[PDB]
């Protein structure tokens, strides 16, 4: 219901990020749109998941010196060699994530401000995503002009 | 009217948990993956590392880049001549090539061996070269896999007590003999009414060989074998023997019948076993049976200061010649060792016997400035910690992992929207 | 003085979180109440520390292949061997800390929203956890119905 | 009216520090614990492991299973026979089980031995076969750490030079002799005015047996001894002597009295002592004082092949019955061995010597389908990486690491309040 | 353009947090003042920076136990070690650095209400660090009360 | 209007990446830097460790704490007396000091030995004291590394069966003899009619001394050394000889003429070699040309239960007096050791040769309560686990790490300005 929760949904329906509506003459029975062209958004996905490989690219950088000078191979040895990167590597997944799931969410964050201040203070926030605009002193081309939808 | 952004996802998206809250999406990129590998020889470090060669590593040779395997960039880091071979310049055969050999480096290529094979048709009185070689090359790589330098020491401190003896030759050692071991005679020694006395000589493993220094030394300690007392009586008295202890007087190597049997292959006469000890520096003590004696007179010269795992390289002719895979065996034995084998013959490119694609794709990996690790499997670059498959030992370097493809974590890509809180 | 900050108390005195009332006929003297019912917060409480356990079911997964064949222990190898173990341990706590400290604190901000769009823009935004009711256009079962208290 | 909600804490509430904020509450719950250790044996893999043991882990047995330590499904993955032992199967002493035992596994359980305890009463000359069991054992489980596989053999390739000699008999060895060592006598030697001449032998550690490689065998060189010179020249001459040289001539074992001292207890009269050396494969030779001579003629074939740390189990009889620790203080004075001990005595089911119930809840573990780890101090499952005190070497697998516990880390609960900023 | 972006500045220019303001009679040109005393930051930021340490002693204090008996180093072994090290504390460092990023601009958010519910709901949350005053109902030391400047 | 609070930043502003957000500042501080190190001697664990030592670590001293180069505190964790050195109460040469060293200890601190230069003068046919010196004081060397205690055993189990014989002295070794070896004669071999019986000798080295046990023994098999045959000849007849072997025969030091040459240095008559080798407990044999007989009579008792690497300390005298380094490259050339060296001479406060200010400066970290690591360039406490340079072994403990310092990571301060999202 706006922004620090996502819905889901069944059969066919697309998903994303959408544009919707409340009540009216009271009471209303809702009104979803069919997506902004959000493309503020597409250029930061795509700025995002490229950032990541600095940390990526860490990872990839370090590989420890060893020295066997044995005919057969250490198995054990080297699973648990490799078990114990493995490991290390699950942490920093976990921390790109977060690394991008907050700065993701900081820049949904970085979107709907642009929203809540070129209307404004018509917009009355009601907190992020989601806002309160009467029908008595904002309209339908004043409604076209701020949301883009 | 409440104006609001609502989130939502289909049957075909999913979650990622961080720490710091999680993710949804239906595609992932995998955030790393295997490292590719190339089979052959290669090094990690181009400025410290020593080949040491034959023919096929000459750039002297009339006839390269068609008589080589390797680029001139990287035959000028080989230590060849044609025709050589670690061997020979052990024992320098009448009218073979007698090749110093002296490199150092750590990392360490070994491409030769072939110019001593069954074709070299050596007689003078050889047991088994083939044996001989393979005990020959083994103490090799199993001190240079702990050594920095290696030099041939092509002449060793000696001395005979007796006097009146006089030195060897043979129809079947093209009438003269080995540069090494030295062989010495006496003439009057008549077994039917004179047997004379016992020779004795010694032999000094030097500290030091010009700028090489000396901790180990790889020689033969060379007896005879005959096929037994009847046999040898036709010559000597009693048991043969021929021994070598130390300074202190503890016994090495040799061999003395009047404690074991004989061993002799039936009617194969006289023979000699010349197996490989690796001794310290220092003076050495021999006793042999009056008639003859024999001497040590080369080695090759060590440093325990320190080596890679070494890489040696198939050395054998093409198919219209007698071969042998006495190094292979030798690498396969040995601690630290690595053998590098083509799957198909040798296939020359000026001769039969020199250039083949096969092997110049081998050895075309040093090469490069850029060969992170070195495994008997090949060697590998630094994409990534891992391999599809095991990177099989020896090896050395920023070595590689074995993991499951499906233990490899990924990360989010495509349309993704976060979460955060129980949303409830 | 409401959701980014705590304070304290002394003697006896339960801690939690409240209910509190500011001003009035110029100037109040403040009146807390004793707590909503707030029953959302101890399900999501009794869900997070729930989910931690992902991280502790793969800090407890792992343990290294190791070989001595010798009968004397290695006492400081065991040890140093401990303390690298407890070392990496330390951080992976440190961690579902701020995964609980922020996911936790961002769920008491998926609470203070639906304060905030229920009597709406009636409240006014003081932020989170704080608002601005005027007693001119919303009363006492007004305030009942909203605060829940 | 300006309306909040106020975070609020006690001297009951705690804070804690997280990497993104932190956090308030009066209780913790600790991230993790200990994991259990259980006392005995038992494997981490359960199909590469093998048993070697006796009627304790004989199914065949006709009373099976209170004759059995074991279950079934594990007495499964025993090599045992009722009544043998290792030992034995070494010598073959008159009238006992002669099981050839011969398994494969990485992970090795031996549970065997007490079928030779001095309750045998086996004398055959026997100098102190307590002793000869230990140094017997020790060379098997030194050998049995590094091998994968291994397989009694059987006969060994054999030949004496002297062809009037026979062979041996004794009333204290049942009016026969060993299965090994071979015993060879000349009937003619007379101290009093014949003393014969001296006997060669060789023999043969084969390369491998049947689908068993040996890279390493377990053998007896046996000699005798004797109070003196003047107790021996009643037999024989001079000194005794009985030598072992490889095939190079190097002396292994033996007794040659001629360069050290006697030592047969005081009117012992004749003893054999049989220590166990570690072979490579190969022929040795045999020389002996002409009337007498000893040859061995079984060993234990290991390969080199790799192998975990061993659990050597201890093999007594009850209390009534004369038993010995040799198995005991083999596996602790030898390298990556495990013992593993009773805190009672043996207590059987359906013998007094057979189904202890102590034992079978020891040997449980062998058992399950999840142990992880098997130290010297029993035996862990993955619960955590830490355990109360050390796991005790020899160890291996995912061995858990003793922490103490006021250093494990713990998670908030209860009541929980957030932090963030300065707050100021 | 007001807390959670940061913009640049060319030759000279001093640069942080100051003070700006918008339009007026329709339509306006901006006006950006020098600072206010800002000094509840300075003690917070010198806060925080003290606080790293925690942390940093931890890090200080993990030096694994070692024994090599041998005359001469094991130099890639050595260096494999110290590259390990050095790669794990990159991470720490990652870690501190977001402990603050999250926490200063967590107290950022931590003196922009300060200023949200002095003079309020005159202020009209424009988000953080931006708000909306008209000039009809507040006025000029009605905007020195509040703003410090 | 509009009114906001507008973050910037200028070309002297550099952001840093978190995870979790970024932030922006124009200057930073270091998170670590480099442990400084000190040179010299340390202890890392003061109640498990322990130093033998001499009149430069002697209280007793009638001139301490002028004749000393530690505090008291630290002589107390000493076993030195003034004039004391292991290799002296090896030998108890007459009229020297024969203190018996024992200790227990892992971190064992050596500090003496200068009590035997070439300055003491002593004779007693030497063939090289530092010599002699340099081989002993390694086997010590190489047997503390792996042992917790140590004890001087002084005197060892031993019988001749010569019963005619007699004991040695020498006007060179001050009309008497060592104490260890010990020197048996017979009057009556005459080379020239008589030529005696060889004397048979046997000795003990036992498996403990009083609290102390005994794995692990440091002796001398001492041999005499002529210029050649004929030189002995004039006391002996054939070879000269003298042998050792073990309770099964096999042999381990010596010098037996009869298979390896003389080697006396001319004219120098006859003198004496003491190489030091190790052996186990247990009864060792010995056979000698008959006149003379030489026997072990001290030993170096030690346990295999562990130690740290050690740490030898320079013990030469004042420029004035003649010293030697022998223990120096008995260090150096024994694993697990450390060498303490001064880079000046050594500065007396008592006498010139007792007191130097580098030395107690050297010694002072013995000390500290607080040392972590300890290497052979000196020794850290725990502030950070790097080092501007490497920490070079033989070393143990927490030891830290070389890294470049433009590794190091940093940390913001100064002004600093958060970031997060991509602001767009
Ligand atoms: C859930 O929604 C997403 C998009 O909102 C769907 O993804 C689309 O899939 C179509 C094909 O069916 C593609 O051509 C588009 O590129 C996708 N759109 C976007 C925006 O990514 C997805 O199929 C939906 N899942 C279900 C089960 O309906
Ligand atoms: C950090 O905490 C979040 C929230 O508590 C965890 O997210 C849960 O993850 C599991 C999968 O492990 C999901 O099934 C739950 O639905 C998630 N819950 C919520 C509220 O998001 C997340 O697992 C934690 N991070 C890590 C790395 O464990
Ligand atoms: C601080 O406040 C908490 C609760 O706000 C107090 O905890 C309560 O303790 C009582 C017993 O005294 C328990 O029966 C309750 O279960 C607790 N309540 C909650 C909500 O957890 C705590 O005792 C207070 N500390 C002080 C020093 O007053
Ligand atoms: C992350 O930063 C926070 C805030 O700067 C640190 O919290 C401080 O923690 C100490 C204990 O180490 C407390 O005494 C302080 O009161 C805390 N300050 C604040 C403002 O919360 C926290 O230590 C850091 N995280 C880690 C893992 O070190
Ligand atoms: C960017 O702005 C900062 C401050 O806003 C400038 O730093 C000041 O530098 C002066 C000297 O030029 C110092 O005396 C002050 O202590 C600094 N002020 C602060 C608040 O830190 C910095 O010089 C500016 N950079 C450029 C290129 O103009
Ligand atoms: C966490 O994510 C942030 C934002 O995606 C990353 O910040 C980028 O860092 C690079 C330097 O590596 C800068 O050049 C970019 O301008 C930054 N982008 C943004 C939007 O801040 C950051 O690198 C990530 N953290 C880590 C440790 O890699
Ligand atoms: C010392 C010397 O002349 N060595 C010749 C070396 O074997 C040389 O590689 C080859 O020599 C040959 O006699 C041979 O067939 O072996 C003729 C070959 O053409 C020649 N090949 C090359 C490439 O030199
Ligand atoms: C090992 C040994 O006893 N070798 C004897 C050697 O074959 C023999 O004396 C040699 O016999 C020869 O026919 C030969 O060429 O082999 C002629 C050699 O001159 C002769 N050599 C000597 C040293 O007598
Ligand atoms: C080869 C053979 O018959 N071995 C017998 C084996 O020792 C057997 O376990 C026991 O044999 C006995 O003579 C003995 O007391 O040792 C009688 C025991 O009842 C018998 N016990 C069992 C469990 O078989
Ligand atoms: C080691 C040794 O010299 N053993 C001699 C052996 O005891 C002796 O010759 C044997 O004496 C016996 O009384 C006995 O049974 O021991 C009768 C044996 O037939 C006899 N054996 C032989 C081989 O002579
Ligand atoms: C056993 C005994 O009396 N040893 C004396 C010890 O060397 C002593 O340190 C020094 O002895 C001297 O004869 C010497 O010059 O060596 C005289 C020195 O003054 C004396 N020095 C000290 C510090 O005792
Ligand atoms: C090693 C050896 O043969 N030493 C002989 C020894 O020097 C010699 O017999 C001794 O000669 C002496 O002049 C001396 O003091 O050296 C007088 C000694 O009494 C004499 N010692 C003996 C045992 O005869
Ligand atoms: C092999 As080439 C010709 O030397
Ligand atoms: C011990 As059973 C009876 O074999
Ligand atoms: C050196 As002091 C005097 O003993």
């Amino acid at each position: 219901f706006g922004l620090l929760f996502v819905g889901f949904v069944a059969g066919g329906v697309a998903g994303g990020y959408f544009w919707g509506r409340s009540n009216g003459g009271g009471g209303g029975a809702s009104v979803s749109s069919t997506q902004a062209g959000f493309d503020k958004i597409g250029k930061d996905i795509q700025q995002l998941r490229n950032d990541t490989n600095a940390a990526i690219e860490g990872f990839n950088g370090r590989i420890a010196h060893d020295e066997q000078a044995i005919k057969n191979l250490a198995k054990e040895i080297e699973d648990a060699r490799a078990e114990a990167l493995v490991g290390e590597l699950g942490i920093i997944r976990s921390l790109i994530v977060a690394n991008i799931s907050m700065n993701l969410k900081e820049s949904l964050y970085e979107l709907a401000n642009q929203i809540t201040k070129r209307g404004g203070g018509i917009a009355q926030e009601a907190g992020p995503g989601c806002w309160y605009v009467d029908s008595e002193n904002c309209d339908a081309s004043c409604k076209e002009y701020i949301f883009n939808f | 009217e409440l104006i609001c952004i609502v989130q939502r996802v289909n049957e075909s998206f999913s979650l990622h948990s961080g720490f710091g809250g999680n993710v949804y999406s239906m595609k992932t990129e995998p955030m790393t993956g295997f490292t590719n590998v190339t089979k052959g020889a290669s090094v990690i470090n181009q400025k410290d590392w020593i080949g040491f060669g034959d023919s096929r590593t000459d750039l002297t040779n009339d006839q390269f880049p068609a008589s080589s395997d390797v680029p001139l960039a990287v035959a000028k880091k080989f230590r060849s001549l044609s025709g050589a071979s670690l061997m020979l310049s052990a024992f320098g055969p009448p009218g073979k090539v007698d090749y110093l050999y002296q490199g150092c480096g750590k990392e360490k290529v070994f491409y030769e061996g072939v110019n001593w094979s069954p074709e070299a048709g050596i007689d003078c009185f050889g047991s088994n070269w083939t044996q001989t070689k393979k005990d020959f090359y083994s103490r090799i790589y199993e001190a240079a896999r702990s050594s920095t330098c290696m030099t041939l020491v092509n002449s060793l401190d000696t001395k005979i007590s007796s006097t009146t003896a006089t030195a060897g030759t043979a129809s079947s050692c093209s009438s003269s003999w080995m540069k090494s071991p030295l062989w010495y005679a006496e003439s009057s020694v008549n077994p039917p009414q004179v047997c004379g006395t016992e020779q004795s000589a010694t032999f000094t493993l030097p500290t030091s060989f010009g700028i090489y220094k000396c901790n180990k030394h790889v020689v033969q300690l060379c007896y005879f074998v005959y096929e037994n007392k009847a046999k040898f009586n036709t010559f000597g008295c009693g048991d043969y023997y021929q021994n070598y202890y130390d300074g202190n007087g503890n016994l090495i190597g040799g061999m003395d019948n009047r404690v074991a049997a004989y061993r002799g292959i039936a009617n194969a006469g006289v023979k000699i076993e010349c197996p490989s000890k690796i001794l310290n520096p220092g003076t050495y003590s021999i006793k042999s049976t009056p008639r003859f004696l024999l001497v040590p007179k080369r080695s090759y010269c060590f440093d325990t200061d320190g080596g890679y795992p070494i890489q040696v390289v198939q050395s054998e002719w093409s198919a219209s010649r007698r071969s042998d895979n006495a190094t292979e065996e030798a690498c396969l034995q040995t601690e630290g060792c690595i053998f590098i084998k083509k799957t198909t013959p040798y296939v020359g490119e000026a001769d039969d016997n020199h250039g083949d694609i096969e092997m110049r794709q081998l050895l075309s990996g040093l090469g490069n400035n850029d060969t992170v690790c070195v495994s008997q499997s090949g060697y590998t670059k630094g994409e990534t910690p891992f391999v599809k498959d095991y990177l099989s030992p020896p090896k050395y370097g920023r070595c590689q992992l074995k993991t499951d493809s499906g233990r490899i974590p990924t990360l989010p890509s495509g349309l993704i929207i976060p979460q955060a809180g129980t949303d409830s």
